[PDB]
């Protein structure tokens, strides 16, 4: 094929050197003689019949790879039009090519994929004068809808493009340019397209489809033998195509979501890609966290048989997508979701009304409708209980029957709160069923609904974080504020943050798995709320709502003290919080942190590694503040002593591990954020008072009582001394 | 962990 | 029991690792081994497994228990290991009672020493973590990464079997992250955070040695080793004393093949062993011994390869020939992508800007540059079809973006290959006007020249009194190429302009 291009060229230039108008019809619409077959056929696409594509599908697709431009953007258009009318077997032939045994032929059906993807612009001009009033093309169906405010910025503009026209003062005004420039990065934008100054596109569904194994193929290391290789040629492929176009890449893996329950392979393929490129330019980041948006918006509002699934399945990466989307703020997004009625799925604090009623439908369709009035307090226990009142069951089956919604198919846990579920006040009432169900497949269901919600939680902690993550060095404190203030007015802060389910911890079936989750969720709840803290300001004026953030923090060490990981977690992050907000902790805060501690270090006598970091974490402490920690320990201890309750021997051990240097056996010193050689925060108490004798603790205990003999921390603390 | 619920039930309401 | 045991102990724990029968006749304490193991499978409470695995920790450590089980009862040991050791082990694992895990983990890496461990550790790992059942994987991610959180780094350096185990589970781990259930997904990805640091040094030294060792596992092995440093980047994964000691390894090996007569994708200078004479060397001869078992011993201990994937000097390889091929190629991308995202690891310590100079000089040889005479070593026909080079000019484009201070440091480098590898032939380099164009080139080798080019021209000083040159010269083969497009007068097969001789060249719009 090639030796005929050349030899159409030499008989064009022969032609040429013949030779008014003719040199124009020439140079103008001959161009070359070997696109005149492709060419004409794309002019009766039309007429073609289905055996004339299937037929001319593989020349078209050899002629990809042509030199000649007229060549290549020819066999392309008419590629795309036989794609666009026998999808199946351009399906069969791209997966036979990208799935081929040869390294060559995989190379190759990138690279043919590439150039479809450059002449996706020059169909519809091929085609014909008069197209796209017959030969009807379908227009890509777009389920869901996106924000009606954009979430992020749609891109970075490039500092100081070439292509938009326009000493000290000047020597600096140079000296911000260069920076600018280094700043900003050229090759994730497409330098082509916003480079050409001031028409539509053909790329069906099969095409998108074939994006699929081309991202598998950014992992195939297999070289040829001119040394290029399969990865990288697909890299710079699929680089390219998201630098220009996102929505046209992602358009088929979107609309699958919608189509069928494909979300488990969608956010695989999409991790996929992002780790094999490694970054996501601003574009691909804005455009994918606005479809991934709205496509939770959208199985939130359409009852879907998989909508719950796919909210889970897209909220495990929506916090990997956002920690790329630029000029995203959390107020923005608020005002966005509570706009989209959407606030609830991906954050953590959303503040909804409730129901304050719904209906509940009996087995029997002729049955009369109970009408239950929810309650802040109310859980789908009480209202199953009225329900099974209600219903004339005798009693004989109340584990059989179950409180189920029809219209989204969820089975409600009945330590769940009502209102939880049901958040918003509309006028119609939630319809709940009260389906009789054998107890065992009513409480896998149960398990397996349980399961999906703890993991939409923990994603939304992560998308959470990940946002605030993101945000610059400025807007830290204004974010953080906002956060502080949202999780205050949240009417269900610490119990969302804390709750679990004891009623299926104790299912050898699906029991394990939704304590991996708890712990995980806690573990996250601790992060999320040690960056709030390191972010606000050291001397943010407390008082008793600290301990409504830092019960969390002891919540999370009720439920896995025994975890190492949640102990050091917890050890680190409360560190952390007493180095940060020093001056609180001088003076109290130990008080809302100490009889946790004590209480788990006197539970736990049989655990030493527990009661190591316990003891790891308590020298530190008295490294920080020496005097103050003990004192408040003493407080803390003092309501706890008992003569279950804090033994008077387990706090003698505490203070024995307290004289002596302990080992970081858990390296709880490696996740403190200042982490230097822990010195005395304050100055005063700095010394080499590295050792805590209880000799020193008795003299406390005596200065307390000298201080103010009838106080009641006076009797405190002689209990303390008794002890 | 209701211990706890009730205590930071009784922080909100007095607040 | 077990504070009778701790009486009757030599009280100070051995070294953990070193670098049918019948049931009485045994030592008593092969027996309370056994039985303790025994009764161990029978019980769930942490406090009545904590205090048998101390007993055992008394027994198999604090004393040569199972080392005089293995000299004097191999039998006894066998059964032992494929039975109910690492298995019983393996289930005392769990994240909710690290306590348990605290003594799990320093007996399961001694039986990992002990023969028959490795091989029941590894059909362990692969049976749970290529499970269909999703649940199965969900907990073998928690118990790899509990037995992670206590590794002893010390005791893994010494043992090889160790290495390989380790190295082959964290493996699967990695794959776990990357997992097709979102649950088991977000799970090991937020466990591999859990894990401290000096844990992950270990682990990473594990893959290291497995590359080093095991050819057929090096590509997998850097991916690996990329996904983990985009992952967790605190830890060095991936650092320049890395790629380091990788180019020694590859340069050894291709020394090696050239005193074999055979070619290999790597140059023969950059490592410092020259295997023509060992003098008597002790680390130079283990390296090439290590190096030659690697290269001829190609059925050593089991391959990752196949198994992480998710649900007498001379020897040639048979159907894999392109091993060496794609394993320059990764270890090159892996660089490059290293270096992108590098934040200025260098002149942290003496040790990393060492490793940089050294890696900058192993980059220079590896274009075939030669800083000593300042010219190339190789025809620019060759740096086109080089492996090297094809995996640069792919990344160079982005290292330069992304990292200035790198860039600034490449500058020079990167200018020398541009100018060269556009040349047709060397001749070609010696004009002072360039007339040469970027023919020669992949189609989409061109564009990213032209990037490479084009982030240079943006964001980097190029009126150095020796960049500058050839940075004109590098525009000059710009304007060739455009003018190309138009010849104007003035092997494989093709066109010829008849009138002058030269060959027809034609670029498409996004080269243009
Ligand atoms: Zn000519």
């Amino acid at each position: 094929y090639l030796h005929h291009s050349r030899s159409c060229a030499r008989l064009v230039r022969a032609i040429k050197l013949l030779y008014s108008g003719m040199l124009k019809y020439i140079r103008f619409q001959v161009m070359s003689l070997s696109p005149a077959p492709l060419s004409l056929l794309i002019k009766a696409a039309p007429i073609l019949t289905e055996e004339m594509y299937g037929d001319i599908q593989p020349a078209a697709w050899e002629l990809l790879l042509s030199m000649d431009e007229h060549m290549a953007g020819a066999a392309a258009a008419m590629f795309l039009l036989c794609a666009v009318k026998v999808p199946d077997a351009v399906s069969d032939m791209l997966m036979s090519e990208f799935h081929h045994a040869e390294t060559v032929q995989r190379l190759n059906a990138v690279l043919k994929f590439h150039t479809l993807w450059r002449f996706r612009y020059q169909v519809w001009p091929r085609m014909e004068e008069g197209a796209q009033q017959i030969f009807k093309i379908p227009p890509p169906s777009i389920n869901f809808t996106l924000p009606s405010p954009v979430l992020g910025m749609p891109s970075v503009p490039m500092f100081d493009p070439p292509w938009v026209p326009q000493l000290k003062n000047l020597q600096q005004e140079e000296e911000k340019k260069r920076l600018g420039r280094e700043a900003s990065l050229i090759t994730a934008i497409p330098i082509t397209q916003e480079a050409c100054y001031e028409p539509q596109a053909v790329f069906p569904a099969c095409i998108c489809a074939a994006v699929l194994p081309i991202v598998h193929l950014m992992e195939d290391g297999e070289v040829r033998e001119d040394g290029v290789a399969v990865s990288a040629v697909a890299q710079q492929v699929l680089w390219n195509c998201l630098i220009e176009d996102p929505s046209t890449v992602l358009r088929h893996f979107l609309e699958k979501l919608t189509i069928s329950n494909r979300q488990d392979e969608l956010m695989y393929m999409l991790r996929k890609l992002l780790l094999n490129i490694g970054d996501f330019p601003a574009q691909t980041s804005h455009i994918l966290f606005n479809y991934l948006v709205g496509l939770i918006m959208y199985f939130v509002r359409t009852p879907c048989e998989w909508g719950m699934d796919a909210i889970s399945a897209t909220l495990t990466f929506l916090w990997e997508v956002v920690g790329y989307v630029e000029g995203l703020f959390f107020k923005d997004l608020k005002q966005t979701m509570k706009k989209e009625q959407c606030e609830v799925k991906l954050l953590v604090t959303a503040s909804m009304p409730g129901t304050k009623t719904l209906v509940v439908h009996g087995q029997n369709e002729c049955d009369i409708p109970t009408q239950l009035p929810v309650h802040e307090d109310t859980q789908f226990e009480a209202l199953l209980k009225e329900c099974l009142e209600f219903f004339n069951i005798p009693e004989s089956q109340s584990t059989h029957y179950f409180l189920m919604d029809k219209r989204w198919n969820l089975i409600h846990y009945n330590k769940t709160y009502v209102r939880d579920i049901y958040p918003f006040r509309r006028s119609v009432s939630p319809q709940l069923n009260l389906v009789h169900m054998h107890p065992e497949k009513g409480q896998e269901l149960i398990q397996k609904q349980v399961f999906t919600r703890k993991l939409e939680e923990v994603g939304r902690v992560l998308f959470l974080i990940s946002l605030t993550q993101k945000i610059p060095t400025a807007h830290k404190q204004s974010h953080v504020s906002m956060l502080q203030e949202d999780l205050l007015r949240l009417p269900s802060f610490p119990r969302s943050a804390i709750d679990a389910e004891f009623s299926l911890f104790s299912d050898p079936q699906a029991g394990k798995e939704l304590f991996g989750l708890d712990t995980l969720q806690k573990s996250l709840w601790i992060q999320l709320l040690e960056e709030m803290f390191l972010g606000m300001p050291s001397e943010f004026p407390w008082g008793d709502e600290i301990m409504l953030f830092l019960n969390v923090f002891n919540g999370a060490l009720i439920l896995h003290p025994e975890d190492s990981a949640l102990l050091r977690q917890y050890a680190a992050t409360v560190i952390n919080t007493a180095v940060h907000f020093n001056h609180l902790f001088s003076l109290s805060g130990y008080q809302w942190i100490l009889p946790t501690m004590l209480q788990v270090y006197s539970d736990y006598e049989s655990n030493p590694q527990l009661r190591r970091a316990i003891e790891f974490a308590c020298h530190q402490f008295y490294i920080l503040h020496r005097k103050p920690f003990v004192l408040q320990l003493f407080a803390s201890v003092a309501p706890l002593l008992e003569f279950k309750g804090v033994s008077a021997q387990c706090l003698f051990d505490l203070l024995q591990s307290l004289e002596g240097e302990t080992t970081d056996i858990l390296d709880i010193l490696e996740l403190v954020k200042a982490e230097k050689p822990l010195k005395s925060l304050d100055f005063c108490y700095g010394n080499e008072d590295l050792t805590f004798s209880i000799s020193e603790a008795i003299k406390l205990c005596v200065t307390v009582v000298a201080y103010a003999p009838e106080s009641f921390r006076s009797l405190q603390m002689l209990m303390v001394l008794e002890a | 962990v209701t211990k706890i619920l009730r205590a930071c039930t009784r922080q909100r309401m007095l607040s | 029991a077990c504070e009778l045991l701790e009486r009757l102990a030599p009280k100070e724990e051995s070294r953990l690792v070193e670098p049918k029968f019948c049931y009485q006749q045994l030592p008593v304490t092969l027996r309370l081994i056994y039985t303790i193991f025994q009764e161990m499978a029978k019980f769930e409470e942490p406090d009545i497994l904590f205090n048998m695995l101390n007993c055992l920790k008394i027994l198999c450590l604090h004393g040569e228990c199972l080392y005089t089980a293995r000299k004097d009862h191999p039998q006894f040991l066998a059964y032992i290991q494929d039975h109910m050791l690492i298995a019983s082990l393996w289930r005392v694992v769990k994240s909710e009672f690290s306590q348990l895990s605290s003594l799990a983990v320093p007996l399961l890496l001694h039986a990992l020493s002990l023969p028959h461990g490795a091989d029941i550790f590894w059909t362990i790992i692969n049976g749970n973590f290529n499970s269909k059942d999703w649940k199965m994987r969900f907990e073998a991610v928690e118990k790899v990464a509990v037995i992670c959180r206590f590794l002893d780094i010390h005791s893994v350096t010494k043992n090889h079997l160790l290495k390989y185990s380790l190295a082959h589970a964290f493996c699967c781990f990695l794959t776990a992250v990357e997992d097709v259930n979102p649950a088991v997904a977000t799970r090991a990805g937020l466990l591999l955070d859990t894990i401290k640091r000096p844990a992950l040094q270990g682990l990473c030294l594990c893959l290291d040695f497995q590359f080093d060792t095991v050819v057929k596992d090096r590509p997998t092995i850097l991916s690996k080793l990329l996904l983990l440093h985009f992952l967790k980047q605190d830890i060095p994964a991936l650092s320049w004393e890395f790629f380091v000691n990788r180019f020694e390894t590859l340069s050894l090996e291709a020394q090696l093949h050239l005193d074999c007569n055979k070619e290999f994708p790597f140059p023969t200078t950059i490592t410092a062993v020259r295997t023509n004479v060992a003098n008597l060397s002790d680390a130079a001869l283990w390296k090439i011994k290590r190096a030659r078992f690697a290269r001829n011993r190609q059925k050593s201990v089991r391959s990752l390869r196949d198994s992480v994937k998710g649900p007498t000097i001379k020897d040639l390889l048979p159907e894999d020939a392109g091993i060496d091929h794609q394993t320059v190629h990764q270890l090159i991308t892996v660089l490059m992508k290293f270096m992108a995202r590098d934040e200025s690891s260098a002149e942290s310590d003496i040790s990393s800007a060492k490793a940089f100079n050294t890696v900058k000089r192993h980059l220079y040889v590896l274009l075939g540059y030669d800083q000593q005479e300042g010219c190339f070593m190789i025809a620019p026909q060759k740096m086109r079809l080089s492996t090297c080079f094809n995996a640069f000019i792919a990344g160079i484009a982005q290292v330069m973006d992304y990292n200035i201070n790198l860039g600034k440091h490449l500058l020079p480098l990167v200018v020398q290959v541009l100018k060269y590898c556009s040349c047709p032939q060397l001749r070609h380099y010696f004009q002072q006007p360039p007339r040469c164009s970027l023919w020669s080139l992949k189609p989409h080798i061109r564009q990213m020249w032209l990037k490479a080019l084009l982030v240079i021209l943006y964001k980097y000083p190029y009126r150095d009194c020796d960049v500058s040159k050839t940075l004109l010269h590098l525009i000059h083969i710009t304007v060739n190429t455009l003018n190309a497009q138009y010849h104007s007068c003035k092997t494989v097969m093709a066109d010829k302009c008849h009138d002058c001789g030269a060959i027809l060249e034609e670029y498409d719009e996004e080269t243009l």
